């Protein structure tokens, strides 16, 4: 095979799925008895075997490739709001860059794993890290997956074309970023800012 | 142009 994006999409796919899954544990989108802690990217990260979720991310990952990789994927935002009665409280936003000028394609294997390990290391850690930094939390919140494209993005009932909603009042804190000639992944999470009045 | 993905239901 003479693929190109598939390579980056491979890491980017497992990267998002790993970083995302970890988010749910770090956040509390479902019972902890459903996830498994593993050592991927050379470091320890947790994962989940949730079928429903796996089915949610399956469609996302499947189309992420078809709909996103076939239209350029640049950034990703995640809106997490307490379903019980807390509105938007946590919003996990990560940047995704697929293919960064490489018309050559004359280099055996074009994918950075080491630099990846570092990012993914901080990505899995930053999620879990901030949580510990938070004063306890675990609400049956709802999920909102956001995707950032470039050209005209055509969506039916699957997604909602927008994004600027930028929550109502939350602070965004940078955690880490990485840019390679084959792809670039950024990491920054935001949560509801206290002191409303 | 970014997307918005809705959550589950029940």
């Amino acid at each position: 095979g003479s693929i190109t994006l598939r390579g980056s999409a491979e890491i980017v796919a497992e990267f998002f799925s790993f970083g995302i899954n970890s988010i749910l544990y770090q956040r509390g989108i479902y019972p902890s008895e459903t996830f498994t802690r593993v050592q991927k990217y050379g470091l320890t990260l947790l994962v989940t075997t949730d079928l429903e979720l796996i089915k949610y991310l399956n469609n996302v990952v499947e189309q992420l490739k078809d709909w996103l990789y076939k239209c350029s994927v640049q950034k990703l935002v995640v809106v997490i709001s307490n379903i019980e009665s807390g509105e938007v409280l946590e919003r996990w936003q990560f940047d995704i860059e697929c293919d960064k000028t490489a018309k050559d394609d004359s280099a055996p294997r074009e994918k950075s794993q080491k630099a990846i390990q570092d990012e993914i290391r901080s990505v899995i850690r930053q999620i879990t890290a901030t949580v510990t930094f938070l004063p306890l939390l675990e609400v049956s919140c709802s999920f909102d997956l956001l995707i950032y494209t470039d050209k005209d993005l055509v969506v039916p009932e699957k997604w909602e074309e927008s994004g600027p909603q930028f929550i109502t009042n939350s602070e965004e804190v940078r955690l880490r970023s990485f840019t390679t000639t084959i792809h670039k992944v950024n990491s920054m999470v935001a949560y509801k800012i206290p002191v409303n009045d | 142009s970014w997307y918005s993905y809705p959550p589950p239901q029940r």
